[PDB]
DNA sequence: CTAATAGATTAGAGCCGTCA
RNA sequence: UGACGGCUCUAAUCUAUUAGU
DNA sequence: CTAATAGATTAGAGCCGTCA
RNA sequence: UGACGGCUCUAAUCUAUUAGU
């Protein structure tokens, strides 16, 4: 038993120097910060893919209706919001012969067919980019649904190139990092789902009242990948640099080799936000140890601090190294070795697998979003999914799980640290949602890690987020 | 006179009208609309007519399927025609065609040859055309500033959406452990104890340590399973109390405080398992933790104060289940969770993980916060013995009282919950 | 008395299907073929260079006038001509401080200082391409005059260092092939020609009467390098494929040897004109030997034929091989062994050594532009440079010097060969001029060769032209 | 009436008016201006008034400095105003401001309450506004086809711009060789000539070949330098007629056709060099070839046949020089090159590449086709021997007669040369 | 192999003019 | 992979004590 | 260095609901 | 390198013949 508290809602700075809380309303009211003049696209896939992509592009011309405006806001049109053009006339087509796809389903090995299909697509993409005089921005892929149907690992019949994953999407994105060509992979079922039904008279996937949110998500992603900045934070102070470390298991080698991939964010002195990945994979041959060796710790911290100095000029006064795990004395001392004097070093640990669900005594609706339970000077509980008065709906259908935020090494106030976490959940550019369940400094690090682990032939990988999401 | 009136189909076309009005205001143009204000009951058409006739420079009407053949639209068109006749102004009414399917065979007779602004291609093009037409008509304006639009958004959109201080009361699943024994005991049995007896099967909880036995129980107890206990001296037991080793006031080279706390946790968990075995309740084997559920018909009509614990779904049965844990952070708690399981007829399980998972997924859709809370509390009160508590035997005569009321939390900020 | 024939001036196909003889009038009356939505322009250089570039880019928006309007068609404005947006609001900047540039030009060795300057300029471009989010169509390098005048092959004072050409431009264009970055190099003298002066109070370069032409050339370069197609040929024979050859002498790449490069044109399916090279130098160690050993010749012809088949599916009926050298029996026996039976190989050699200057009796203007003195069945002349009735001026001063066309190998009509050579003079995208004095298939090959020779061994080079020119 | 009238400042704005007219015609709107109806036989004034009064739908005017206070512009404006009053058309005159220097203080008093469309920055916005005005005002349109624009470009743009067939005679720098000696002679000197005699420096052309000697002269010719020559039978030599060599007929194992033709070309070049050295003409040595030039004072008044060969440029005196090259493709010729060389005072050259190049490139600006032609022909005439022949010395009697009138070509395509 | 005599070819560099 | 949320089945690792050294 | 008995941390995969 | 054109100073390779090796 202890009293709760409230941690408000963040503000995000749209065009004209205006403010709001929901990205949808702000974008549909004031407009984006960047003026992209147009978008050029190229579709790879059988003629069915070209037809479906063209129909979807022409579909946004017709009005899109959502069931409820307050619960799920509608889509007021591409050009009416984003101040650009994305039409079905700049489409550049590279047909994939169905015979090539069919003839490749004979090796009966998932790795070989996955590699062969990834090659069959990326070869055409690379050759089109290299040997064609048209200028493109985003490349779209429309995979046949039977390919994904036959890629299930649990399927039975009724070493130079062996270090590759068994997934189409991860490997496909992996082998285009040395060409810097932004790509969006589409499953043919998602675009054309009405024609996909089951033995019940109804579509397999229902988007009837949630077509508007799908249009929002796809439009926002395709705008971000082409060099746009739809919204930006405004309550960020100076001197603060955030890092999020996420550990993985590369496997596909002599040792488990738990790699580490990070992200970085701070202020750029031009009233802008620098949300970029920080990934040169650091590897630990030890199994199960989720702590970095002192050399790796110094390398990671020094690279991040050098990037901060190059962007601004002087080192930060406060760095928050977020992680999903705890830390040990040797790693923190290794951080302290390279860290300057007037540079406070604070460690934060965030967890969700803590059984504590609050049931409302009076009503049946869920708990308020921004509530908190301050356990102690060095720990507190933050709710990020639930009921928001602006949308008048519940983020999670059931009783949501809170977040167990604790500070491990260093000293920092336990409400400012919790307010920054809630303030960092408004910059998820992959999806158009009011809020997420994790700070993005620990969310996009996972995607960065999972992309550049399928292949290990990459030196100095890109840092922009348009080649990863 | 520095004003524009928009007539629409309330509430069918609120979104488009609101977006257009906010866009026009953002550039510094005054826009007057019916949905902007909420003054009802007082003379409303008279004020509307006076504003239209006196200080209205431009009038626009939007047309939709709903707005077609409507009394309000016809009356507004008549008023606009009267105003135009009085002012002898040709350009005073401009339709805003937004219905693509509204064919010219069924459009209003009052608007059949009027120049209608096209919004079918792109709404931004229509907005630009509106701005160009207003500039051509010399609509009065001030310096470009969205301050008026920002003020309107602050004072209208978020009027009843500010911070409201209201006390709230919360339930949870932390059940605080109340009663604690006097001391902890290691019963030294140097080459005098069974080695592979599986000491986790006795009638009293036990956690081993080297060749000792760490439990709150007395040496004379559980002698049934250990015949060679009587020939033993009481001076060979390291008694350690409980309150200080909970508070961390124990620093001895014999056992580390963390290890003793771990043994405490294990004793509490084993006592819970044994006692729930004593209740004669069924057991489910999940991946790591074991849940608890009743048979069909254990209680009267499968109810406990109007709370259902065993039911039937389509041609299948379901039993509510819970799980517990004994953690000591931040304060001694017995955290409780919730799960659901399924039985084909009412007494036998289905040996299929996929079927159980899908069945749980289907059922939990219709259960809300109140449902889970009621079921959890009611199943907990099934345990509580006499008036407010329940015991976990951890010795010869030592009972550990676990409460039956969830830990409460207090909050100071809430919402008005407008249905 | 001998006889001269006349070959008419070919037209070129602009937008809307209209055919106009001059590129300038075609663009100022109909417009470019495709539609770019804008030019996302980036600038790399110093602050003064950026200021002058901004002033110049603001200068050409308004209609700018020549001196003699009859001779030179006017430049009315970028948006009124090229149908795309280009201003100084979307300019993206990346500073190179004066201190670094000054300190790099201090080693007193041209090779090392050029290497350092190129690396300085290109690392920023690579980093901004991989790490940053902004989309840049063309990078506009603004090199100051104080370092331009020293980046020359011959410098006199008043270890993989000998394998690279001592030129800033070629090194810049050949060090960016693996990243595929379009790039435009500018000088501080060209932009602010008025500000730059000499001992006397006059500008070094008098542009006071060549302003419109300068704007036309700069604008068409900026339009084409961003992904545009300003014009195309009006009529191209179907089933006939061309070629072009230029030999370039290496700068002591461990031995004095020579390479061969190509660039072809033909009408593909869809009534389009493909204009794309055949990259990959083919050397021979013998010094001064401008021929192909049989293996290289077979490889070249096989690659060209396979590319044509892949694009179309039918083998070419005629293959023209333009060159400035002569084919010996060895390399023509290398050909025709991979050539299909239903295919015709023609060898045309073009040179301008033979001095036949023709004068006009009692006149002040030179000869016309479409003449030809057909000497035999396998020889001719062609006056690609001369007086033009449309613009009432001569393309050259003094008396122009004619061409020579000889069919060393093969059989075809000489008149058709002259007409085909004359049509390949209208496709110079580097400048908006009425007509070229040299077929472009033997000039873009040279442009590719001078760049590929200025770097080390590089695999799978791009085939598009915007990465070289 | 489907006809639209456009007025401007004829003819100070031909380009802009032409572009606007073509762009409007291609979009289906006709334009009446001086570009159309290129004929003056019919009355050029009454047609305008008749068209305005009878069959003109929409009238337009373009504001410009030249059009202001113009009698014709004022009369057209008055006629348009009368037509507008008759038709009661509120919007019948639409001035367009295209001049940046037209300040708002010096605007016409007639138009002061009407908005003006700007054209200073970009014409695209003005064209779009004009199109919107035409489409809104229901301005009539013709058949939509690019054939109108194509035909107008074909028949109006190049009216007085087409080439006219006419005979013209083209002069070259190809002096045709008229005669050759009948036979070529390889003379067998069985080691009678010294092994290091350097036969290239004797009085007559000579090229070594095998153990024989190749020359056009007599068998016992140039014996001054070879005293031991008389003791040689004349039958020990090979006489190949020169008519069969320049016919592709002679090909023997002793010497082939190509080598003999090369030998003849080399001998002709040597003979030309000797002859030009025997005409008392100084020479300048280039990188690969040699040019022969005149000195100052050798030629009367530095002017031969009303044409000048040596002139003066400030502090430098220039001289006109030529070089010779003999070829047999397609027929025996002699290519003559045009060069300019400079002197400080008319007898001494300037020995520096930079200054020679600078002076040479500075001169060519003034000179043109006629200057080069006349100077070269005068040079050849000065080199002439009797009237039309200019032989080269090859021996006692053998001579190669080269014409002093270069080969002339005729062409059926020429331009009118409009001064 | 080395060193000269020529005719017939090739590729590099560097400088100047663009109007009146 | 258009998102997000909530669950379920698995595998290491560490710590402590014990028996195979 | 191996095998069990616990508590306490960690990362993989797979499946289902979004409305009424 | 914003284009293009016209000149000039230089360097190879090949073919033929001769000659010292
Ligand atoms: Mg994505
Ligand atoms: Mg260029």
């Amino acid at each position: 038993m202890k009293e709760l508290i409230y941690i408000e809602e963040p503000k995000i700075l749209f065009a004209h120097g205006q403010k709001c809380t929901d990205a949808r309303d702000g974008l549909a009211l004031f407009g984006p910060l960047n003026n992209l003049y147009g978008i050029k696209s190229g579709v790879i896939g059988t003629k069915q893919g070209l037809k479906i992509f063209r129909d979807y592009l022409d579909h946004i011309q017709k009005p899109i209706y959502n069931s409820n405006s307050i619960t799920r806001p509608m889509f007021p049109g591409f050009e009416a919001v984003f101040d650009c053009k994305w039409e079905s006339t700049g489409i550049t087509f590279k047909e994939v012969t169905n015979e090539d796809i069919g003839k490749f389903l004979y090796n009966s090995s998932t790795h070989k067919r996955t590699y062969d299909l990834v090659s069959l697509f990326i070869d055409k993409i690379i050759s089109a980019n290299k040997n064609e005089d048209e200028n493109v921005d985003v490349w779209f892929v429309i995979v046949p649904d039977e390919i994904y149907k036959y890629c299930r690992p649990n399927s039975v019949l009724p070493a130079e190139t062996y270090n590759y994953d068994a997934q189409f999407h991860d490997q496909f994105k992996a082998r285009l990092l040395k060409h810097t060509i932004p790509t969006q992979i589409f499953r043919e079922s998602t675009l054309a789902w009405r024609d996909f039904k089951n033995a019940f008279g109804l579509p397999i996937r229902d988007f009837s009242k949630i077509e508007g949110h799908l249009a929002w998500t796809i439009s926002t992603a395709a705008f971000y990948k082409a060099g746009g900045k739809p919204w930006k934070l405004s309550d960020v102070r100076n001197g603060v640099c955030y890092l999020g470390l996420v550990y993985k298991k590369v496997e596909k080698s002599k040792n488990p080799r738990n790699a580490c991939c990070a992200a970085q964010m701070f202020l750029d002195n031009g009233d802008g936000t620098v949300f970029k990945g920080e990934v040169g994979p650091w590897y630990n041959p030890k199994n199960g140890q989720y702590h970095l060796e002192p050399k790796e710790a110094k390398a990671l911290l020094s690279q991040s601090l050098q990037s901060y100095k190059e962007q601004i000029g002087e080192y930060p006064k406060e760095v928050f190294i977020h992680a999903k795990t705890r830390f040990n004395h040797q790693e923190w001392d290794a951080f302290l070795e390279v860290t300057p004097k007037e540079t406070n070093l604070v460690g934060v640990t965030i967890s969700k697998t803590k059984p504590l669900k609050l049931y409302k005594t009076e009503g049946d609706y869920t708990i308020l979003r921004g509530n908190a339970y301050v356990v102690n000077e060095r720990s507190a509980f933050l709710w990020t999914v639930g009921y928001v008065p602006k949308i008048q709906t519940a983020l999670s259908m059931e009783v949501p799980n809170p977040l167990f935020i604790e500070i491990n090494k260093g000293e920092a106030d336990i409400k400012q640290v919790l307010k920054d976490i809630l303030s960092l959940t408004k910059l998820n550019y992959n999806a158009c949602i009011f809020a997420d369940g994790e700070p993005v400094t620990l969310r996009f690090a996972d995607k960065i890690g999972e992309i550049l682990t399928a292949s290990t032939d990459i030196k100095t990988p890109p840092l922009a987020f348009k080649y990863y999401i | 006179r520095n004003k524009i009136f928009i007539s629409h189909a309330t509430p069918d076309d609120n979104d488009f009208t609101r977006w257009l009005a906010l866009k026009l205001i953002g550039l510094g143009y005054e826009v007057w609309c019916d949905i902007l204000f909420l003054d009802k009951g007082v003379d409303f058409w008279s004020n509307i007519e006076k504003v239209i006739r006196e200080d209205t420079c431009k009038f626009l009407l939007v047309s939709s399927s709903y707005s077609n053949q409507r009394e309000g639209v016809l009356k507004e068109l008549a008023v606009a025609a009267k105003v135009k006749k009085q002012l002898k102004d040709d350009k005073f009414i401009i339709p805003l065609a937004i219905d693509e399917q509204l064919s010219y065979d069924d459009i209003n007779i009052d608007i059949v040859r009027l120049n209608a602004i096209d919004f079918k291609m792109s709404w931004a093009r229509g907005l630009k055309d509106i701005l160009e037409a207003f500039e051509k008509q010399k609509v009065p304006k001030e310096v470009a500033d969205a301050s008026k639009s920002n003020l309107l958004y602050q004072q209208i959109f978020l009027h009843d959406k500010s911070v409201i201080e209201k006390e709230e009361i919360y339930d949870s699943n932390w059940l605080s452990i109340l009663s604690f024994p006097e001391e902890l005991r290691f019963h030294e049995y140097n080459w005098m104890l069974p080695k592979r007896f599986d000491v986790r099967e006795l009638t009293f909880p036990a956690v081993r340590y080297k060749n000792y036995l760490c439990t709150f129980a007395w040496a004379y107890d559980f002698t049934y399973h250990l015949p060679k206990t009587e020939t033993y001296h009481k001076s060979k037991t390291i008694r350690i109390p409980t309150e200080e080793i909970l508070s961390g006031s124990y620093d001895s080279n014999f056992i580390r405080n963390a290890e003793c706390k771990r043994l405490i946790v294990q004793l509490l968990n084993k006592a819970f398992e044994l006692r729930m075995k004593d209740k004669e309740v069924q057991e489910y084997e999940m991946s790591n933790k074991t849940a608890y559920w009743l048979e069909k018909g254990k209680l009267e009509k499968d109810k406990f104060e109007k709370t259902m614990l065993v039911g039937k779904q389509k041609d299948k049965n379901w039993h509510f289940a819970i799980s517990g844990a004994s953690k000591l952070y931040p304060f001694p708690v017995l955290m409780i969770s919730s799960h659901i399981f399924f039985t084909a007829d009412g007494k036998k399980l289905i040996d299929s993980s996929s079927v159980q998972h899908s069945s749980r997924r289907r059922q939990g859709k219709n259960w809300w916060n109140n449902t889970w809370r009621t079921k959890l509390l009611a199943f907990i009160k099934y345990l509580s013995d006499d008036d407010t508590s329940f015991y976990l035997e951890m010795g010869s005569e030592e009972k550990v009282f676990v409460s039956n009321e969830p830990v409460k939390f207090k909050g100071n900020v809430s919402y008005n919950i407008p249905e």
